[PDB]
């Protein structure tokens, strides 16, 4: 199956240089045009460049033109994007894509990688439990959770007792506080009669600061 | 390039159009304009849905349709799901500059639904860091607009609370939302009654989810 997998992106310093890759398989990576996608914080997406499959085609916009610069390695499989000169601008989730033959420029997307350009530094997060309580109990719906708290930069995930409980969660957008740190709660619906009985633990991971904590949260 | 609407929203079997259009006759039936539909659920990459202004790309339901004149390109949905929500972007890929269109809403309409609100008080681990954080949450509501207020000790919060708010619940169509109330251990331990009023449509009176600090 066609797979588009990015890589590399990080926090990077206003003036740095990064090179994020995307690794593809399930076609022919020498028979198609590249692409370099991005989109912005307010959710806006903007084509950065595309190459020609032998290599020898370039273009990019004038917001990238000169700054960035991308590559394929026919024998890896593998496309890059040099970037350079780095703008705040430029923070954006970076996505690789294919064409399609027939007549498409965007068929097939990667999962996308963040770059974030800051002069603030990398935090790991504090996990604190959202405990069941009176107060979070509604019939027989008890709410729990946890608060991924004080981390930069973006991403961290969540996920319920490895994966396995995946109804009724609710992990929220992450919001950047006044202290320039993002902070995020992701929350799970529970029969209250499970509560004292089955055990509730949130995985929090965060690659950047390379922080993993699993919370048990208990009434 | 102008897309049109910012928000579309719908409710299930209705119809649905989406419109991009250029500055310049960016059409060319006989041709070959590469003009192109993109669709982004929550959290997930974007997808192609047509291409080439009315080729449809694999997978994609026949709901779907695509044409186009001179200046204006556009999608129609015919009897919108429920699966379909999501952001919708159109590309315009065969006049420099390549543009992408601000981007389309789709938000289904759904009848009025109550939030189940709970409130959570600060753990000890974080008291003992220094800062509490009081979390309101109002659970699977519709419609998105609700109001929330923090009241300590019967006095109104100001600045100091933040919100954050899911898109929408693709089974149900409803949205979930979040206040945290941020102080530091000294204010925290300084009051006691901490409330959360919350007012919402699917509410006739707001209600108030409080707690006393401690030895409640």
């Amino acid at each position: 199956e066609v797979n588009l997998v990015e890589s590399g992106g990080g926090l990077v310093q206003p003036g740095g240089s990064l090179k994020v890759s995307c690794v593809t398989s399930g076609f022919t990576f020498s028979d198609y045009y590249m692409y370099w996608v991005r989109q912005t914080p307010e959710k806006r997406l903007e084509w950065v460049a595309y190459i020609s499959q032998g290599g020898d085609i370039t273009d990019y916009p004038d917001t990238v033109k000169g700054r960035f610069t991308i590559s394929r390695d026919n024998a890896k499989n593998s496309l890059y994007l040099q970037m350079s000169r780095l703008k705040s601008e430029d923070t954006a989730m970076y996505y690789c894509a294919r064409g399609l033959d027939d007549g498409a420029w965007f068929a097939y997307w990667g999962q996308g990688t963040l770059v974030t350009v800051s002069v603030a530094s990398t935090k790991g997060p504090s996990v604190f439990p959202l405990a069941p309580s009176s107060k979070s109990t509604s019939g027989g719906t008890a709410a729990l959770g946890c608060l991924v708290k004080d981390y930069f930069p973006q991403p961290v995930t969540v996920s319920w007792n490895s994966g396995a409980l995946t109804s009724g969660v609710h992990t929220f957008p992450a919001v950047l506080q006044s202290s320039g740190l993002y902070s995020l709660s992701s929350v799970v619906t529970v029969p209250s009669s499970s509560l004292g009985t089955q055990t509730y633990i949130c995985n929090v991971n965060h690659k950047p600061s390379n922080t993993k904590v699993d919370k048990r949260v208990e009434p | 390039m102008t897309q049109i609407p910012v928000s579309l929203p719908v409710s299930l079997g209705d119809q649905a159009s989406i419109s991009c259009r250029s500055s310049q006759i960016i059409v060319h039936n006989n041709g070959n304009t590469y003009l192109e539909w993109y669709l982004q659920k929550p959290g997930q990459s974007p997808q192609l849905l047509i291409y080439k202004v009315s080729n449809r790309f694999s997978g994609v339901p026949d709901r779907f349709s695509g044409s186009g004149s001179g200046t204006d390109f556009t999608l129609k949905i015919s009897r919108v799901e429920a699966e379909d929500l999501g952001v919708y972007y159109c590309f315009q890929g065969s006049h420099v500059p390549f543009t992408f269109g601000s981007g389309t809403k789709l938000e289904i309409k759904r009848t009025v639904a109550a939030p189940s609100v709970f409130i959570f008080p600060p753990s000890d681990e974080q008291l003992k860091s220094g800062t509490a954080s009081v979390v309101c949450l109002l659970n699977n509501f519709y419609p998105r607009e609700a109001k929330v207020q923090w009241k300590v000790d019967n006095a109104l919060q100001s600045g100091n609370s933040q919100e954050s708010v899911t898109e929408q619940d693709s089974k149900d169509s409803t949205y979930s939302l979040s206040s945290t109330l941020t102080l530091s251990k000294a204010d925290y331990e300084k009051h006691k009654v901490y409330a959360c009023e919350v007012t919402h449509q699917g509410l006739s009176s707001p209600v108030t989810k409080s707690f006393n600090r401690g030895e409640c």
